[PDB]
RNA sequence: AAAAUUUUAGGAAUAGUUAAUAAUAAUUUAUAAUUUUGAUUAGAUUGUUUUGUUAAUGCUAUUAGAUGGGUGUGGAAAAAUAAAAAAAA
C-alpha cells in the first residue's frame, strides 16, 4: 500500500491518468489493504500507447487543414497556461508541498519488516500531560520534532 | 540628433526625479505575472483582479533607478564633451546640477 | 471669475436684462462660481414682466446650484425668501425648518423661564483640562516598603530605591536616595517643594 | 451574505457552475487524476490536462475547440433547406459569437421549402428569428412566409400566423394577402410577370385567357 | 436595523431572501417623518458636541496660562541655584 | 470580514472601530451587579494589556437610603439614593474633540445629571410622535426669521470662541505712556 | 476652529518643549488670516513670557 | 467623505444612513459606488405559465424526428413571445421595434415620471448581442430640463419596465449623429409655458392628506375602527 | 560525478549520437552550474578545515559549488577535442558548438575564485578557462556555414555573443564571416567588423 | 519620505543661498483694439543668479512663461536690437535691472522642451508635485487645509478613577 | 409572531383580552409560563404598539428553512453546497460518454409522414 | 454632467484674480519702495474703510 | 479658438519633421488645416461605428457639423492621427482676431 | 524599532551561519559570527512587586496573552466558534 501511494502521487504529479487509473484499478483487484474501493472505470480502453486526439463519439474530426489549426492553437494555449507560475507556492506540486518524510524510528518506535518505507506517526498520537504529570520529563526526547 | 536628445532627457529624468516612479525600470520583454494570472482566471467581474496586492508589486528585473557617485561623475564629463569646446562648461546647467548633486549627496 | 462678476454686476445695476444671458454663456459651466453671481442675478430676475418667468428663473438658477457644485449662500436664499408670497419658491431644507422650529421654541420658552437662568456648574465649564492635577496630593512615594523587594519597581513603579537600605551609591544617586527623593510617610513635614515656594510655606 | 470569505478570490460574482466547491479542492492528487480523467472523458485533447488553477468553468480555447468538435444531430442533410439549416447553425451558433442573422437570410430559409418538415425547420428559424434575434423582418416577410406555407400546402399555418402577426413579428401584411387567407378573394397576388392570380388553380377558375 | 414590513415588494424567489427590501411610496413618506423627529435631536446633540469641544478647548488655555507661568519661575529659580552649585564646585 | 462569523457579538465596519461609551458590567450575580462608564473600542480589545481607552466612572444600580437626611434637610431628601461617579471633563473630551460614540443606556445616565439632553429612545408613552408639514415650518420660520448678524454672531461665540475682550478690557491690556 | 492653533501652541510648552520663531510665525499667520487678531497677540505675549 | 448625510453626525449610527457616502467605500469594491437600481428578482423573473402549454424545442435540437408541426412551432413562437414580453420590455426590445433602433427618440423606466421625478435618456446607440434581448445602450440624460454633455451607458438596458414614445421628429439616420437635448435654461431659454420645473435643490413635495391620515392611525392619533 | 563521466567510458567515441549526446549532457552541467540556486552558499576561511573538506553537514552551502566548478573544469579538459573539434561531415552544427561555448564561457565568468588553505589542488584551477581555440573551431564552422547571422531577433542576441567571445578571447571578429568580406584588406579590428556586419 | 535631513536646524546654511538678480525681459505683443492689432509690450520678471549666462537666461524665462500665448515660437535676446550672445556670461555684457532687454520671437515653431527640469530645483533636491507657481513667488507659509489635526487617544499611564502616581514610563 | 423560536402565536390562551395582555407586565408574563423569547417578544411587540409601532413584520420562518438546509456554520445566509465523495461520470462507473443513434434519431416523425401521404 | 477640476490641471478658470509678482523679499531697493508707497495706500485705504 | 488668437493652431499643409523625428516630437500635436487632406505614409481607417461616432455629437451640433472622422495609423504601426473633418460655418460667434477667423473654411 | 531581568547533582561545543555591498531577487569580498561572563540541542517551561506566610528586601504561588501552508481575500488573518460589545428606521 505505501508503493501504490507513492507511484499514484508521483504519476499524478507528472500527469499521467492513464497510468494512475490502471494502477487504482490493479491495486483493487489484487486487493491491496488500503485500495479496495479505488476502482475506477477505463476511459481510454481501446487506445494506443505510441504512434493521437481523442473523441467522444458524438464528435467528429474537423478537415484536416482546420483540425492542424486547432491542434497548434490548442497545444499553444496549454503551454501559455502551464508556463504562468502560481504564487504563494516555490515551485512545488500540490503533491509534496508540506511532505517531510522521516523513517519510522524518529517518534518513538522501532524496526518491522512489513513497514518498508513507513514515515513517522504524527505528533499527535502522544500528549506530554498523558505520558507524565506537570513539571515531570516525559521519556520522550526528540518527540514532536520534525 | 535624435539619439543625444534621448540621452540628454534621460540623464535629466534620471538627476531631477531619483526613485521616481517615472524613473523606474524593467527587463526589456519583461514579465508581468499580473497580466499572465489575469489572462488564464474565471474573471466573472473585469474589475477585480486576482493576486494583486502581489501581481502588482512584482515585475521582472523592476528597480528605482538613480544616479550614483560613479555615475554622476562618469555622466558630466559625458556631458560636457557633448557639447563643443569652444562651450563655457561653467553655464551648462546639467554638469552644474550634476557636480551639486555629487556634493549634496556626499555631504 | 470676479471680473465676470463685476460685470453681472453692472447689468443688473444699469438695468439691461442680458446679464443672466452673459452669465449662461460666459462664466455658467466655464467658472467655479460662487452665489453672489445669483445675489445679482436675482435682482435681474426681479424685474421680469411676467411673475412666472421669474419665479421659474429663480428656481433653475436653484437648480443650477444644484447641478454645478456652488451652494446657495445664506443672503441669496434670504433674498428669495423674503418674496415667499408673491413667489412661492421654498428655501429651506424640511429637515432644517423642523430644527429651527424645535430649537427656536425651546430657547425662547427658556430664556422667559426664570428657574432654569441659573447657573449650572456641570454643563457650564470644563475644570482643569490639563494632563496633571494642579497641586501635590502627596503621591509619589518614591520608597519602597518592607514586604517589597521589587526596589525600583520598574517601568510603571514611581518607586526608586528600596524601602530602607540599599547598595552603595554615587554622587546624584547617593544624594537623591539620602536627601532628595521623595519621602510620603515623613511625619513632621511633606515632600518638598521647588525653592521659590519651599521658603512661604516652611512654616 | 456574500461568499468573499468561504472560497477563493478568484470565484467572486460566480454562478452556475457545476458545483463550485469542486475547485477548491482540485488540487489534491486524486480532484487532480479526477480531473484529468474527466478532461479525457470530455474528449477534444490529445495529452492529459488539468483546468487552470484559477478557473471554474472551461477556458475558452477549450469549450470553442470543444463546440468545433460537435458532431450535429442530423447527419446527412435530404434537401437544400436541411443543408442551409445546418449552414444557419454554422453561422449564427458558431460560439460566443457576434453576427445576428437577417431578413434576407430568413427569406432563403423560407424559399427552400419542399417538404413539410422543410417547413417546420423554415418556422422553427422563424422563432429563432424572432426571439431570439429581435431583428425586425422585411416588408415582404409575410408575403414569403405565406408563399412557402402555400408551395407545402398548410393555409392553417398562414391563417394562425395571420392571427398573432404582431407577435409574430409581421409589422406589415398586406391587404391582399389578408383578404385572401380571411375568406374573400380566393386569389392572394397577382404574377407580374405572368398576369396570373394565384393561386394558379383560382387563376384558372376565375383567369380564363393568359396575357404576358 | 432595517425593518421588512409584510407590505413591501415580495420576491417570488425560491432560491433566495422571499421579500425585497423595495418600499411602497407611504412607508418611503412615512420613513421622513420618522427621520425628522430624529433630526431634532441630533441637533442639540452635535450642538453640545461643538460646545464642549469648545470649553475644553479653552478650559485648557486657562489652565496653561497659570501652569506656564508657576513653571517658568520654577525654571528661573531652579537654573540659578544649578549655576550657583556649579560655582562652588 | 471572518469566513465564520461571530454570530452571537456581529458589529458594524469591523475593528477596532470607534470608541464608545459603554456601561460595562461584572461577572457577578444581580445582587451585587455595579456598572462602570468606560470609554472603548467598538470591537472590544480583550488581546492587548489595555482593554479599554478611559475610565470615565461607576454606577451603582442599587438604591441607596439617604445617610444625609439630618443635614439640612431639603423637600424630598429621604428618598432612596442611586450612587454615580463621572469623569466630567474626559467625558467633555472624548464627546466633543473625540467625537466617540454613546451607548443609550449611558446616554440615560448621563441625562440625568445635566450634562445631555434626554435619550432619543427616552420616549414618553403618552405624547405620539410629531407629525412634520413643510408649509407649516415654513409660516413659522417666516414669521420669526433671526438675522444674519445675531444668528451668525450665537454661533461663533456656541462653537468659535467665548473669550472676546470689550473695547474696555482692550484698552486696559493696552501698553500705557513709556511704551517699553 | 483657529483657537486650536493657540492651542497646539500652547501644548509645545506643556510638553516640555521650546517652541521655535517658526512656530510663532505660523501661529501668528494663522490667526491673522482667520482675523484673531487679539489671539495673535496673544500669541506674542506668550512668547514674550517665554 | 463628500456626502454625509447629515454633517459629522453620530448620535445613532443609523443618523449616517444605509451608505456612508456615494464612492465606493472601498478602491477594490468599485461595483459598491452608490447608483439607482431596479428590482430585478421580479423584473427579470418572467411568469411560465405562458410557456405552459407548449413544447418549446432546444436550439440544439437540430435533428429531424424530434421536430413539431408547423402550427405547433408557430404556437411557440407566440407563446415565447409573450413569455418574454410578461414582465416588461427591454430597451433593447423597443429599440428593434422602432425605426432607426431607436435613435433620437427618449426612454424612460415608469418610476422616472411619477411625483416630482423627472428622467429620461434620449437614445444615441444600441449594440444588440447575437441575442437581440441583450446587448448595450448608450443615452443623454435629462434630469428636470438639465442633461449631460456627452452620452454615456444607461444602467439596467436589459432590465424590462422601460417605456418609449415614438415620434418621426427625434429619429436620426445612422449617417448622423443625434444631437444632444438641450439643457433647459443653459442652452435654451427658461419659458414657464414650455417646460415648468416641478422641483429644485430646496423645495419638498405636501404632505398627502391619505398619508397622514394612514401614519396618524398607524401612530393611534386617530381612532381607527 | 557527472552524466558526461558516464557517457565517457573510453568507448568508440566516433559516434554521432554518442557525440551529441555528450555535447547536451555537458551544456546542461554547465547550465546547472550557472542558473546555481547560491542563497546559502557561504565560502569563509574557516581553520577547522585546514585538514579536510566542509563538515559532512556543510556540504551543500560550502563545498558544492566548489567542486561543481572543478568538476566542470575537469570534464572540459576531456570534451573540448570532442564538442569542438581542431580544424583539419561534421557531428554538430555550428549553432550547437556555439551554444556550448556560450555556456561554458557563462560558468568560466562566474567561476570560482577564493581558494581556502585546505584546498589540495593547484590555485591556478580557481581562475577563468581560455576558450580561444574553441572559438577559433566555431569560427570556422560558422564561416563554413552561410546565414548564420539572419535578421532574425535571436540572431542579433547570437551576433552580440558571438562579438564577446571573440573581443574576449583575443580571436579575430572577422573569422566568423566569410573570406571574402576580409579579401583585399590587410587587418580589420572586431570593432570594425561589428560596425560593418551589425 | 528621505528629505535628507534627519534632524532640526532653524537656520539656513550658504550652499542654499544663491545670489540673484531681478531682470526684467520684453515682449512684442499686439493687442486688439477697435482697429485692430495695435502693438504692445509684455514683461516677465526672471531671478536669475549674477553668474548665469544668456542661453541659461532664456530657459529660465522659458519656464516662467505661463503664459500659453507669449513663449511659444523661438526667441532670441537682445540689448537695443543687437543681439546677445547665448554663451556670454551677464557680467560681461554689464546687464542689470535697469537695462531694457527685449525677446525678438523669429516665427519659427515647436519650440524644443524639457520640464525635466523641476521649476523649484535647489541644491537640497527637494521636489514639490505642483509647479504651478516658482519658488519666487510662492508665498510659502500658508494653512495647510490637505490634512487633519489628530489629538492624543493613547493615555500614557493614567486611565481612570484616581491620579495616585499616573503609571509615568 | 415571526420567529421560529419565538411562537408568540401558541399563547393565545394566556391572556384573557386585550387589556389584560397589554397590562401585564415581564414577571406576570413570566409567571403565567411562557419560555424566555416568547416572552421577550411578546413584551417587545406591546411596547412598540405603544410607542406607535404596530406588529407589522415579514415572517422569516420560511427563509430560515430555506437556508437551514445548507451548511452555513455562522447561520449566515449564503448558500454553502456539499461535494460528494464521486461526482464525475467515469467515476461513478460510466465507462464512457453517451453515443446517440443517429439512425434511429434522424427519422421522419408521424405528423411529417402523415402529411407526406397526404401529398 | 458637469466639468471637473482634477489634481493634475487647473481646468475650471481661477475663482480669484491674483497679481503675478516675486515675494516682498526678492524685490530690488527701488522695487521694494515702489511697494512701499503701494502699502502705505493700502493701509490708507483700510483706515478708511474702518 | 473662436474667441482667442491661439498661436499654432492653423498652420500650413502639414508640419513637416523628419521621418526619424516623427514619432518622438509629432504625438500628442494638433493643428487645424484648410480643406481635407491627409498627411503622408499613413493608413486610413475613417470610423464607421455609431457607437464610436456619437460622441461627437454635441460637437457636431453646438459647434460645427462634422464631415467626417478617420484614423490615420503610421505604417510601422507606432504612432495614430485622429483626424476629423467638419463643413460649414461654426454655430459659435467667431470674433475677428480670433485665430479661427483667420480660416477660410470656416466663417 | 531598541535597553533589561529565566530554570537543570553528575557543564560543551554551535551554524541555510557574521559584517561589507552599484547586490529589489548578493555567482562577490573578509583574519566573519555564538560560547566556559556557561552558548547550541535535550529536559522542565506562557509570562505574571497581585497568592500564602513571616519580626523579615526570606520562602512560596498564579490562566493577561501569543500561534510562517484553510481561501492572498482585507485597512489588518485574529477566520469553522460564538453569557450577547446591539450590529447602518
Amino acid at each position: 500500500p505505501t508503493m501504490v501511494k507513492f507511484y499514484h502521487d508521483c504519476l499524478v504529479r507528472n500527469n499521467r491518468p492513464r497510468e494512475a487509473s490502471s494502477l487504482m484499478r490493479l491495486a483493487a483487484e489484487r486487493g491491496v489493504h488500503g485500495y479496495e474501493d479505488k476502482w475506477e472505470a477505463d476511459v481510454y480502453k481501446g487506445r494506443p500507447l505510441d504512434s493521437s486526439l481523442m473523441l467522444r463519439g458524438d464528435q467528429r474530426p474537423l478537415p484536416e487543414n482546420l483540425q492542424a489549426l486547432l491542434e497548434e492553437e490548442t497545444t499553444r494555449n496549454i503551454e501559455a497556461e502551464r508556463s504562468v507560475p502560481v504564487p504563494f507556492s516555490a515551485g512545488l506540486h500540490a503533491t509534496e508541498i508540506n511532505s517531510v518524510f522521516r523513517p519510522r524510528v524518529y517518534r518513538q518506535l522501532w524496526y518491522k519488516w512489513q513497514h518498508i518505507a513507513n514515515r513517522y506517526r504524527p505528533t499527535a498520537a502522544l500528549k506530554r500531560r498523558q505520558l507524565a504529570p506537570r513539571d515531570s520529563p516525559t521519556g520522550i526526547p526528540g518527540f514532536y520534532r520534525i | 540628433q535624435q539619439l543625444s536628445q534621448i540621452a540628454l532627457a534621460r540623464c535629466k529624468r534620471l538627476l531631477y526625479h531619483p526613485d521616481s516612479p517615472r524613473a523606474q525600470v524593467m527587463s526589456e520583454d519583461g514579465y508581468i505575472p499580473l497580466v499572465e494570472l489575469q489572462r488564464h482566471a474565471e474573471g466573472t467581474n473585469k474589475a477585480a483582479l486576482i493576486h494583486y496586492n502581489l501581481g502588482i508589486r512584482s515585475a521582472q528585473g523592476m528597480r528605482r533607478v538613480a544616479l550614483g557617485a560613479q555615475s554622476s561623475a562618469r555622466l558630466a564629463e559625458l556631458v560636457s564633451r557633448l557639447e563643443e569646446a569652444s562651450a563655457r562648461v561653467s553655464g551648462n546647467t546639467l554638469v552644474n546640477d550634476l557636480v551639486h548633486h555629487l556634493s549634496h549627496k556626499a555631504a | 471669475a470676479d471680473m465676470h462678476l463685476q460685470v453681472v454686476e453692472t447689468m443688473v445695476g444699469c438695468g439691461t436684462m442680458k446679464a443672466n444671458d452673459y452669465f449662461v454663456r460666459n462664466v455658467l459651466r466655464q467658472f467655479s462660481w460662487d452665489s453672489r453671481f445669483l445675489e445679482v442675478l436675482y435682482v435681474e430676475y426681479r424685474r421680469q414682466d411676467d411673475v412666472d418667468m421669474w419665479a421659474e428663473l429663480t428656481k433653475r438658477a436653484l437648480v443650477w446650484t444644484a447641478r454645478y457644485n456652488a451652494p446657495a449662500s445664506e443672503r441669496l436664499r434670504r433674498l428669495i425668501e423674503d418674496d415667499y408670497d408673491t413667489i412661492r419658491v421654498q428655501t429651506r431644507t424640511f429637515r432644517e425648518l423642523a430644527v429651527f422650529q424645535f430649537r427656536d421654541v425651546e430657547e425662547r420658552r427658556h430664556s422667559r423661564d426664570v428657574v432654569n437662568e441659573l447657573p449650572n456648574p456641570w454643563y457650564d465649564y470644563v475644570a482643569h483640562a490639563l494632563p496633571f492635577p494642579d497641586r501635590d496630593a502627596g503621591y509619589p512615594d518614591e520608597y519602597g516598603d518592607l514586604g517589597q523587594w521589587r526596589a525600583p519597581g520598574g517601568p510603571g513603579s514611581p518607586v526608586r530605591g528600596p524601602g530602607y537600605y540599599a547598595p552603595p551609591m554615587e554622587g546624584e544617586h547617593q544624594r537623591g536616595y539620602t536627601a532628595e527623593w521623595r519621602d510620603l510617610r515623613n511625619p513632621m513635614r511633606p515632600p518638598e517643594f521647588p525653592t521659590p515656594w519651599e521658603r512661604k510655606y516652611r512654616q | 451574505a456574500s461568499l468573499r470569505y468561504r472560497r477563493p478570490y478568484w470565484m467572486m460574482f460566480l454562478k452556475g457552475v457545476d458545483n463550485w466547491k469542486i475547485y477548491t479542492v482540485i488540487q489534491q492528487p486524486d480532484h487532480q487524476r479526477t480531473e484529468m480523467l474527466y478532461q479525457a472523458w470530455l474528449g477534444g485533447l490529445d495529452r492529459p490536462y488539468t483546468r487552470p488553477k484559477c478557473m471554474a468553468n472551461q477556458p475558452l480555447w477549450l469549450s470553442k475547440k470543444r463546440h468545433m468538435l460537435r458532431k450535429e444531430r442530423l447527419d446527412g442533410p435530404e434537401t437544400p433547406l436541411e443543408k442551409y439549416v445546418l449552414e444557419w447553425h454554422k453561422k449564427f451558433h458558431s460560439f460566443q459569437g457576434t453576427e445576428r442573422p437577417t431578413p434576407d437570410d430568413l427569406h432563403t430559409a423560407l424559399d427552400l421549402v419542399e417538404r413539410p418538415l422543410d417547413l417546420s425547420y423554415a418556422l422553427q428559424l422563424l422563432g429563432q428569428c424572432r426571439n431570439l434575434n429581435n431583428i425586425r423582418f422585411a416588408k415582404e416577410t409575410f408575403l414569403v412566409f405565406l408563399e412557402a406555407c402555400l408551395r407545402v400546402g398548410r393555409r392553417d399555418c398562414a391563417e394562425y400566423a395571420l392571427e398573432h402577426a404582431e407577435p409574430l413579428g409581421f409589422w406589415f401584411i398586406d391587404e391582399d394577402h389578408r383578404r385572401y387567407l380571411q375568406g374573400e378573394q380566393t386569389w392572394y397576388k397577382l404574377s407580374p410577370l405572368d398576369n396570373l392570380y394565384y393561386p394558379v388553380e383560382e387563376n384558372a377558375k376565375l383567369n380564363e385567357g393568359r396575357k404576358p | 436595523r432595517q425593518i421588512r414590513p409584510y407590505y413591501n415588494l415580495p420576491s417570488k424567489s425560491e432560491h433566495g431572501r422571499k421579500m425585497t427590501g423595495f418600499l411602497t411610496p407611504y412607508r418611503h413618506w412615512m420613513w421622513k417623518q420618522n427621520e425628522l423627529w430624529r433630526n431634532v435631536h441630533e441637533a442639540q446633540f452635535e450642538h453640545l458636541r461643538r460646545v464642549y469641544k469648545r470649553q475644553w478647548l479653552e478650559s485648557f488655555r486657562v489652565n496653561a496660562d497659570e501652569y506656564i507661568y508657576k513653571y517658568n519661575i520654577t525654571k528661573a529659580a531652579q537654573l540659578a541655584q544649578w549655576e550657583c552649585e556649579m560655582k562652588e564646585q | 470580514a471572518r469566513a465564520v462569523i461571530k454570530r452571537r457579538s456581529p458589529q458594524l465596519w469591523g475593528a477596532p472601530g470607534a470608541p464608545i461609551i459603554r456601561m460595562r458590567g461584572h461577572h457577578v450575580v444581580w445582587k451585587f451587579q455595579s456598572y462602570d462608564l468606560v470609554v472603548e473600542h467598538t470591537h472590544k480589545r480583550r488581546n492587548s494589556d489595555i482593554r479599554l481607552l478611559h475610565y470615565l466612572g461607576k454606577h451603582c444600580p442599587h438604591p441607596q437610603k439617604s445617610l444625609w437626611s439630618p443635614d439640612t434637610p431639603v423637600a424630598q431628601d429621604r428618598h432612596l439614593f442611586m450612587l454615580t461617579t463621572v469623569d466630567i471633563d474626559a467625558f467633555k473630551y472624548w464627546f466633543g474633540v473625540k467625537r466617540c460614540r454613546l451607548s443609550m443606556k449611558p446616554w440615560a445616565l448621563l441625562a440625568k445629571a445635566g450634562l445631555l439632553p434626554p435619550s432619543l429612545t427616552q420616549n414618553s408613552k403618552i405624547m405620539p410622535k410629531p407629525l412634520f408639514d413643510k408649509e407649516s415650518l415654513m409660516r413659522y420660520y417666516l414669521a420669526n426669521r433671526k438675522d444674519e448678524d445675531v444668528m451668525a454672531r450665537e454661533k461663533y461665540l456656541n462653537y468659535e470662541n467665548s473669550m472676546v475682550k470689550t473695547e474696555e478690557e482692550r484698552a486696559a491690556e493696552r501698553p500705557v505712556a513709556p511704551y517699553l | 476652529i483657529p483657537q486650536e492653533a493657540l492651542h497646539w501652541l500652547l501644548r509645545m510648552i506643556v510638553d516640555n518643549f521650546n517652541p521655535q520663531h517658526v512656530h510663532y510665525i505660523a501661529a501668528m499667520k494663522t490667526l491673522q488670516s482667520a482675523g484673531e487678531l487679539d489671539m495673535a497677540r496673544d500669541v506674542w505675549k506668550i512668547m514674550e513670557r517665554q | 467623505r463628500a456626502d454625509p448625510l447629515n454633517g459629522g453626525s453620530s448620535m445613532t449610527l443609523g443618523s449616517k444612513g444605509s451608505k456612508l457616502s456615494p464612492e465606493p467605500h472601498r478602491r477594490r469594491m468599485p461595483w459598491t459606488a452608490a447608483k439607482e437600481y431596479v428590482p430585478g428578482v421580479v423584473l427579470n423573473a418572467r411568469d411560465k405559465m405562458v410557456l405552459d402549454g407548449v413544447q418549446l424545442l432546444d436550439i440544439e435540437s437540430i435533428d429531424r424526428a424530434s421536430q413539431l408541426d408547423p402550427l405547433e412551432v408557430l404556437r411557440a413562437v407566440v407563446a415565447t413571445r409573450e413569455y418574454n414580453i410578461s414582465t416588461g420590455k427591454n430597451i433593447f426590445q423597443l429599440a428593434s421595434q422602432a425605426t432607426y433602433n431607436g435613435r433620437g427618440q427618449r426612454f424612460y423606466r415608469k418610476e422616472w415620471q411619477e411625483g416630482t421625478y423627472d428622467k429620461y435618456v434620449t437614445l444615441s446607440a444600441i449594440d444588440f448581442d447575437r441575442d437581440g434581448n441583450k446587448g448595450t445602450a448608450y443615452g443623454y440624460i435629462t434630469f428636470h430640463g438639465e442633461t449631460t454633455t456627452r452620452p454615456v451607458q444607461v444602467d439596467f438596458a436589459d432590465v424590462p419596465g422601460w417605456y418609449m414614445d415614438f415620434v418621426e421628429e427625434r429619429a436620426v439616420p445612422f449617417t448622423g449623429i443625434v444631437p444632444p437635448p438641450p439643457s433647459i435654461g443653459t442652452d435654451v431659454p427658461v419659458d414657464p409655458h414650455s417646460y415648468r420645473l416641478k422641483a429644485y435643490p430646496y423645495y419638498d413635495a405636501p404632505n398627502p392628506p391619505e398619508f397622514v391620515e394612514r401614519l396618524l392611525k398607524d401612530r393611534g392619533v386617530l381612532p381607527d375602527t | 560525478p557527472s552524466p558526461v563521466d558516464e557517457c565517457l567510458r573510453g568507448g568508440s567515441s566516433l559516434d554521432k549520437r554518442l557525440i551529441q549526446e555528450v555535447r547536451e549532457r555537458f551544456v546542461s552541467f554547465c547550465r546547472e552550474y550557472v542558473l546555481m540556486d547560491t542563497s546559502g552558499m557561504k565560502s569563509t576561511i574557516l581553520s577547522t578545515e585546514l585538514n579536510a573538506g566542509p563538515d559532512y553537514e556543510h556540504y551543500d552551502r560550502r563545498l558544492r559549488r566548489k567542486r561543481h566548478w572543478l568538476a566542470i573544469r575537469h570534464r572540459f579538459e576531456d570534451v573540448r577535442y570532442v564538442i569542438w573539434p581542431d580544424v583539419v561531415n561534421p557531428s554538430l552544427t555550428a549553432g550547437e558548438m556555439l551554444e556550448a561555448l556560450l555556456w561554458l564561457d557563462a560558468a568560466s565568468t562566474f567561476c570560482v575564485r577564493k581558494v581556502h588553505p585546505s584546498d589540495l589542488g593547484d590555485k591556478s584551477e580557481f581562475l577563468p578557462l581560455d576558450l580561444q581555440r574553441e572559438v577559433e573551431v566555431v569560427a570556422c564552422h560558422a564561416r563554413r556555414d552561410l546565414d548564420f547571422f539572419d535578421p532574425s531577433a535571436t540572431s542579433l542576441e547570437q551576433f552580440t555573443a558571438c562579438a564577446a567571445l571573440c573581443v574576449n578571447h583575443r580571436v579575430p571578429f572577422s573569422l566568423f564571416f566569410p573570406a571574402q568580406d576580409v579579401c583585399g584588406d590587410a587587418s580589420v579590428s572586431t570593432g570594425q567588423c561589428i560596425v560593418a556586419n551589425a | 519620505h528621505d528629505t535628507d535631513r534627519h534632524y532640526w536646524r532653524a537656520v539656513t546654511d550658504d550652499p542654499r543661498v544663491q545670489h540673484l538678480i531681478p531682470l526684467r525681459i520684453r515682449f512684442k505683443i499686439f493687442t486688439w483694439v477697435t482697429s485692430g492689432w495695435e502693438q504692445r509690450m509684455q514683461v516677465v520678471q526672471i531671478m536669475a543668479p549674477k553668474d548665469s549666462t544668456i542661453a541659461q537666461v532664456k530657459d529660465l524665462v522659458l519656464v516662467e512663461n505661463q503664459s500659453p500665448y507669449l513663449c511659444v515660437s523661438s526667441f532670441h535676446l537682445a540689448i537695443d536690437g543687437k543681439e546677445l550672445d547665448p554663451q556670454k556670461t551677464l557680467g560681461e555684457y554689464g546687464v542689470t535691472e535697469q537695462s531694457q532687454i527685449d525677446a525678438i520671437e523669429q516665427n519659427d515653431h515647436l519650440l524644443h522642451r524639457d520640464d525635466e527640469r523641476p521649476r523649484d530645483w535647489t541644491v537640497d533636491e527637494i521636489t514639490a508635485e505642483d509647479v504651478k507657481r516658482s519658488p519666487y513667488k510662492e508665498m510659502e507659509m500658508q494653512p495647510l487645509q490637505n490634512l487633519a489635526p489628530r489629538y492624543e487617544a493613547r493615555p500614557k499611564g493614567y486611565f481612570g478613577r484616581t491620579y495616585y502616581s499616573g503609571m509615568k514610563q | 409572531d415571526i420567529h421560529r423560536l419565538r411562537p408568540t402565536s401558541d399563547f393565545k390562551a394566556s391572556f384573557k383580552d386585550w387589556n389584560d395582555l397589554f397590562t401585564c407586565d415581564k414577571r406576570q408574563l413570566r409567571v403565567r409560563g411562557i419560555p424566555r423569547m416568547t416572552r421577550d417578544a411578546i413584551r417587545t411587540a406591546v411596547q412598540a404598539f405603544q410607542n406607535g409601532n404596530p406588529p407589522e413584520r415579514f415572517d422569516t420562518k420560511e427563509e430560515w428553512l430555506y437556508y437551514k438546509q445548507f451548511k452555513t456554520v455562522d447561520y449566515s445566509y449564503r448558500v454553502i453546497p456539499e461535494l460528494p465523495e464521486k461526482y464525475r461520470p467515469h467515476q461513478s462507473g460510466i465507462d464512457q460518454a453517451p453515443l446517440p443513434d443517429y439512425r434511429e434519431i434522424n427519422k421522419m416523425p408521424q405528423w411529417a409522414e402523415c402529411e407526406e401521404r397526404r401529398q | 454632467w458637469r466639468l471637473q477640476n482634477n489634481g493634475r490641471a487647473l481646468a475650471l478658470g481661477p475663482s480669484v484674480t491674483i497679481e503675478d509678482e516675486m515675494q516682498s523679499r526678492f524685490f530690488s531697493n527701488d522695487q521694494f519702495l515702489v511697494h512701499s508707497v503701494k502699502e502705505v495706500l493700502r493701509i490708507v485705504l483700510q483706515e478708511h474703510k474702518r | 479658438a473662436a474667441s482667442s488668437p491661439v498661436p499654432h493652431i492653423i498652420s500650413s499643409k502639414h508640419i513637416d519633421v523628419p521621418r526619424e523625428h516623427r514619432l518622438r516630437l509629432l504625438p500628442g500635436m494638433l493643428y487645424l488645416l484648410d480643406g481635407d487632406t491627409l498627411p503622408e505614409e499613413f493608413t486610413i481607417n475613417r470610423v464607421l461605428d455609431p457607437t464610436a461616432l456619437q460622441y461627437y455629437g454635441r460637437l457636431s451640433s453646438q459647434i460645427v457639423t462634422v464631415e467626417a472622422v478617420r484614423m490615420l495609423v503610421s505604417d510601422d504601426l507606432r504612432l495614430l492621427c485622429n483626424c476629423i473633418t467638419f463643413k460649414g460655418p461654426l454655430h459659435l460667434p467667431v470674433a475677428p482676431y480670433a485665430s479661427l477667423a483667420s480660416l477660410r473654411g470656416a466663417s
